[PDB]
């Protein structure tokens, strides 16, 4: 603030507090897998090439 | 304001001011000493533009 002159309505010592929030925006992706890669991922038959 | 030139110009710098408020939409005469005054050269020249 600033000191005032004569006959003028002076200032008063004031404070001000203010909050601020977080805003969420989640993101996602779907991705598909067939049943073939599922049944062929951990499964071996006859040991063929 | 018929005085000598130096006294008239220091009187113009000191006192010859309009003192209009800016809060209202029309041009009321302001309350005294709250805001800064409005000076006018056309007060000294006594002519309008």
């Amino acid at each position: 603030r600033v000191a005032s002159g004569a006959g003028l309505p002076t200032s008063r010592q004031t404070t001000i507090m203010v909050t601020k929030y977080s805003e969420k925006s989640p993101i996602t992706i779907p991705f598909e897998l067939s049943a073939a890669c599922l049944t062929y991922l951990r499964e071996t038959f006859e040991g063929t090439i | 304001a018929n005085k000598t030139l130096f006294k008239t110009i220091d009187e113009y710098l000191l006192r010859a001011k309009d003192c209009i408020r800016g809060d209202t939409d029309t041009q009321y005469v302001c309350v005294e000493g709250t805001e800064q005054l409005i000076e006018n050269p056309c007060r000294l020249t006594q002519e309008a533009l």
